């Protein structure tokens, strides 16, 4: 499984670029596919969302009309045109795959990234932005919601991410409950339905990163870094 | 020898048919008169899930008694989000002539086979995405009539074949093969210990096994005609059975003999489905009557009728956690009653 | 005189004891049968159904027909002006689906296995609800035309066009193809049945509906005779009188329909 | 020969059913009523539960 | 959220649809016959331990699955039922042979099956050349397995075929009378026999299939539409 971007590079706010990815190893065509940039030093934001088979479309409302989400399911390949770039736009760009039905994992696999360089929602609030730590002993990351993310369904819609240093960020527990595939055991999520909790017990060396809280009623948490 | 073998034979089953005499004191309606009928069940269809193109052969619930699968003529397995009626996948199947369906407990693995001979498991959960055959089981010389997970690595299976067999699905051989009956084995059902499983066979006898020993412990023969359907009951130690005399029939496993049977004489269709209620205390039957009879296990009279089909109903299933029932039929409908 | 008016009276006491209950009992009964199993409708179950409400309607009118109760109803303008659009929209839907009904036989039957995708049950409905609206339309526009503009001379030529020729010709073609398509079938490979009832069907439509439409001809080139326009408007109503007959239970399928109804319920 | 092992063998699996124990129908009927009886109120089909514990409607 | 999975569902939803058109536009056989019969040389004439055999084929532009059963026990009560709504039933069996009583015999279960009731039968009275040289062998003396043949004639309204003897076309007729008066007898008019004399090896095969199934389902929608 892989989605590589293409693109990139210098633009100044009076010309225009295309971000594409390409998808390998899996079936594109059956998954929702999300755009995410990650600003330089600070968190994530969500900037569009093309579902399966392009029957759906939502941007981000900085970016709702200036740039527009494409998508071939025959040659697996994802288009994002930028028809106006302003000073906002410099981040690294991840396609990340989704898929939605009772029981799955959306946001289970993010793209390598592509850097650009350029000349109401539901506010998620993180408890802190970092915590000195070592490995071995445990640590709960928490955060807060603008409101009650518990959906009259009966499920919580939230989703936590650990962004390791010079890679994508890793679904860790998805709904506050779910752990993702391939996670360990180390990891567990709690939650009241506004308020919410992570705890890594037996921290290992390979934890280190930005911890992300996501909700799916999207909004992304200021992240909480955890130096080891 | 041949004679004086079977002259032999007939001693035994003279013995055990004496035992079984000496063991029936009483009959279950004895037993159970002085209990409080259950009165007039009534069930309204709370959904339809429609979609399938042919007859639908086949259903299982899921143990999250949420995600139910489903096998249909046309090639199809729907795997259906009963709560809402939404469409989790729709599997298309190699051979069109699907008999047979089975969930896995985990909710990871579906199986199905039929005319084809081979029992496919699909991986429902695969990086890729989509659903993908992780084995054809092979191996069965008629059609697969019915299949039921033990684990994500254990399938027990019966076919049209005189066998009953049992795989390991890593590596696809037969852990274990069953034989006694004569006639096609129809049906499965596996004890909630998962160490037993009884199979009805057009003999018109049904057996029970041992998974682990993989010898057959003991037989039933209460049914004139052939077994179509069978089902434990909850608590494990008896199990009913349909036929095509149109009469089900509950056996105790400890008792080694039946206790009760139902029928009604204006009832002359057969049976093709069989199913307990969370209690035990609800026995529902399909009939090829286009509609199911909700019989009282305990006292054998008819409390509800579950009329709301256009066809055969050829499928029901009670929910592990025991909200609703659904029953698939040949016009291609499931209908959930609760 | 007086025998002109006792030989209509007594062709109306001829139709109102045989061709009326025919009539109202059979389309009733139709409906019921046909919307009790909704769900185990054939396409050509919808069409039996809108025909039946159309001839229902029709024969429940024959009423008005009958006893000549326009001197209860004609005094009120604006009840009269609805009404008689009504009737008008619902003739045109008995003839535009028994039109339509021939021409998806054709289709069924000439075409039976090439056209499949073309013949479905939402099809059916959809066809059901563009026959409705087209009987309307060639009932309201005429009429809204003449009363902006101004039984007028050009709207009542539109309904000889619509109401016999053009849907008496379409009849005719697709039964004549459907009786070729028969008979080569019983030639090479109790089907007499079918081609009797195609030829009665048909027939029964041009007894029918050709008088009618004849006096309106002659009226239109040319209240003179009322008399001959009260039999010719009790054939229009025989002809709603005849169709469940000939159409539903003059045939096996509805009478086994009928069989389960009144055996199940 | 093999008709004759055939025999032997179903002579054997009747040995083996003949000689698993048994109880009286009165005690098995007796456990099946009391099953019935633990898990009648656990069994919402039997007892229609109320629109809010129904998750279906 | 769960809109995602209302449009997974209706894309599913027109995936069944357009399979749903490619079934439709399908006509499903079921070809059955004793083993010394040719149909297994039938199946493989067609110019386009498993179980079912799918041989798909197509005449005037109109598809057809033929299913071969392949490896079953050897009664088929039960399975049989799958076949149920198929077209029709291709019943071949072997004219030159004495295995025309079982053949009879199979001919007489299939017909008056209680689930087959429906089910017209293309009959195939296969290997006509065969039984033509056993006939005019005259050492295979047919009345010594039915005697009716010493005291049967060919019927006024019978048609040779170019240039045959009297007594091959008397045999064939007899075989065929042999039949038709099995599916007289119980067929209330709900389903049809189509006898046919041939040889494996003839073109004509399917295309006597081919406007056999025109007829059936001309009946099937002649019954639908009341007029019958």
């Amino acid at each position: 499984v892989q989605l590589v971007e293409s693109g990139g590079g210098l633009v100044q706010p009076g010309g225009s670029r295309k971000l594409s990815c390409s998808a390998s190893g899996f079936a594109f065509s059956s998954f929702g596919m999300h755009w995410v940039r990650q600003a330089p030093e600070k968190g994530l934001e969500w900037v569009a969302y093309i579902s399966s088979g392009s029957g759906t479309i939502y941007y981000a409302d900085t970016v709702k009309g200036r740039f527009t989400i494409s998508r071939d399911d025959p040659k697996n390949t994802l288009f994002l045109q930028m028809t106006s770039l302003r000073s906002e736009d410099t981040a690294m760009y991840y396609c990340v795959r989704s898929i939605y039905y009772y029981g799955s994992s959306p946001f289970d696999f993010w793209g390598q990234g592509t850097t650009l360089t350029v000349s109401s929602d539901i506010v998620m609030t993180q408890a802190t932005s970092s915590v000195p730590v070592t490995p071995g002993e445990s640590v709960s990351i928490s955060c807060r919601s603008s409101k009650s993310l518990l959906h009259s369904n009966g499920n919580t819609y939230l989703y936590w991410f650990l962004q390791r240093p010079g890679q994508s960020p890793q679904l860790l527990i998805y709904r506050m409950s779910n752990l993702a595939s391939g996670v360990p055991d180390r990891f567990s999520g709690s939650g009241s339905g506004t308020a919410f909790t992570l705890t890594i017990s037996r921290l290992e060396a390979e934890d280190v990163g930005v911890y992300y809280c996501m909700q799916h009623l999207l909004t992304f948490g200021a992240g909480t870094k955890l130096e080891l | 020898e041949l004679d004086q073998l079977r002259q032999e034979a007939e001693q035994l089953k003279n013995q055990i048919r004496d035992a079984r005499k000496a063991c029936a004191d009483a009959t279950l309606s004895q037993i159970t008169n002085n209990i409080d009928p259950v009165g007039r069940i009534q069930m309204r269809t709370r959904r339809t899930l429609r979609g399938h193109l042919a007859k639908i052969y086949a259903m299982h619930w899921g143990t999250d008694s949420r995600l139910l699968v489903s096998a249909s003529q046309d090639g199809k397995l729907i795997i259906w989000d009963s709560y809402t009626t939404n469409k989790v996948h729709a599997i298309p199947l190699r051979s069109s002539w699907v008999m047979t369906c089975a969930y896995a407990p985990s909710g990871n693995y579906v199986a199905c086979g039929g005319l084809d001979n081979i029992c496919s498991i699909y991986n429902l959960k695969t990086r890729e995405g989509n659903v993908r055959v992780s084995r054809e089981l092979a191996g069965h010389t008629g059609y697969l009539s019915c299949c039921r997970f033990l684990d994500d690595n254990q399938i027990v299976t019966s076919s049209g074949d005189t066998t009953c067999a049992l795989w390991d699905i890593e590596t696809g051989q037969q852990t274990t093969t069953f034989t006694g009956h004569t006639g096609d084995v129809m049906s499965l059902s596996l004890a909630p210990d998962t160490r037993l499983f009884v199979s009805g066979a057009c003999d018109a006898s049904a057996k029970l096994w041992d998974v682990r020993e993989g010898m057959c412990r003991q037989t039933f023969t209460g049914h004139e005609s052939d077994i179509n359907a069978i089902c434990f009951f909850p608590n494990g130690n008896a199990f009913a059975t349909g036929s095509d005399d149109a009469t089900c029939r509950l056996f105790d496993l400890r008792a080694d003999q039946e206790l009760m049977t139902y029928s009604h004489d204006n009832i002359i269709c057969g049976i093709t489905s069989v199913s307990f209620s969370k209690s035990g205390r609800l026995l529902l039957a399909g009939y090829d009557d286009f509609n199911c009879n909700v019989w009282d296990a305990l006292k054998a009279d008819r409390a509800g009728v579950l009329a709301g089909h256009d066809n055969r109903v050829s499928c029901l299933g009670v929910t592990d956690d025991g909200m609703a029932v659904a029953t698939g039929s040949w016009d291609s409908f499931l209908k959930i009653w609760n | 005189e007086h025998q002109q008016y006792v030989i209509g009276l007594f062709l109306s006491c001829l139709y109102t004891i045989f061709l009326f209950p025919i009539g109202f009992v059979g389309n009733i009964l139709i409906l019921v049968v046909n919307i009790s199993f909704r769900e185990k409708m054939t396409i050509p179950d919808l069409y039996f159904i809108n025909l039946a409400v159309a001839d229902l309607i029709l024969v429940a009118d024959s009423l008005i027909e009958v006893f000549n109760l326009h001197e209860r109803y004609y005094d009120i303008a604006v009840l009269c002006t609805f009404m008689s659009l009504f009737l008008q929209v619902n003739m045109y839907s008995s003839v535009f689906f028994l039109t339509w009904m021939s021409f998806d036989r054709y289709i069924a039957l000439a075409r039976a296995m090439r056209c499949s995708l073309f013949r479905t049950k939402h099809h059916a409905r959809l066809s059901c609800g563009l026959i409705w609206m087209a009987s309307v339309s060639a009932t309201l526009v005429p009429f809204t035309a003449v009363h902006l503009q101004h039984d007028v001379r050009e709207v009542q030529w539109l309904e000889v066009t619509l109401g016999f020729i053009v849907p008496f010709a379409i009849i005719g073609l697709c039964y004549s193809l459907i009786v070729r398509v028969l008979v080569r079938a019983h030639r090479h490979r109790r089907r007499q049945k079918a081609l009797r009832m195609i030829l009665a069907v048909v027939l029964v439509f041009f007894v029918c509906w050709l008088p009618e439409n004849v006096f309106i001809s002659v009226h239109l080139l040319q209240h003179a005779h009322p008399l001959t326009g009260h039999i010719v408007n009790l054939a229009a109503f025989s002809n709603s009188c005849l169709n469940p007959l000939i159409y539903s239970f003059l045939g096996e399928t509805f009478r086994d329909k009928l069989r389960l109804y009144i055996e199940q319920k | 020969t093999a008709s004759i092992a055939q025999a032997r063998k179903l002579v054997e699996q009747l040995k083996m059913e003949a000689n698993i124990d048994r109880i009286k129908v009165s005690k098995a009927a007796a456990d099946l009523m009391a099953y019935c009886e633990a898990h009648a109120k656990e069994d919402p089909l039997l007892t229609p539960v109320p629109a809010s514990e129904n998750p279906f409607r | 959220e769960d809109k995602a999975a209302v449009e997974r569902s209706k894309m599913i939803e027109k995936q069944l649809q357009k399979d749903k058109q490619v079934y439709r536009r399908t006509l499903r056989l079921l070809l059955l016959g004793a083993d010394n019969s040719g149909k297994s040389t039938i199946v493989k004439q067609m110019r386009i331990t498993s179980g079912i055999f799918e041989t798909k084929f197509q005449v005037d532009k109109v598809n057809f699955h033929m299913f071969d059963v392949g490896a079953q026990r050897d009664e088929r009560r039960k399975w049989i039922q799958c076949f149920n709504d198929v077209t029709a039933i291709i019943f071949v069996v072997d004219s030159s042979d004495n295995r025309l009583q079982e053949a009879l015999n199979d001919f007489d279960s299939i017909w008056n099956n209680r689930w087959l009731r429906t089910i017209s039968v293309i009959l195939f009275l296969n290997k006509q050349d065969l039984l033509a040289e056993k006939v005019l062998a005259g050492k295979s003396k047919i009345e010594d397995y039915f005697p009716e043949f010493a005291r049967y004639t060919t019927p006024e309204d019978a048609t040779p075929e170019p240039g045959e003897d009297p007594r091959v076309t008397r045999a064939k007729y007899f075989i065929r009378k042999e039949f038709v008066d099995i599916s007289t007898a119980s067929g209330d008019g709900r389903h049809i026999c189509y006898p046919h004399f041939t040889c494996a090896v003839d073109t004509e095969n399917a295309r006597r299939i081919f406007n056999d199934c025109k007829d059936i389902i001309l009946q099937m929608n002649l019954r639908e539409y009341n007029l019958v």
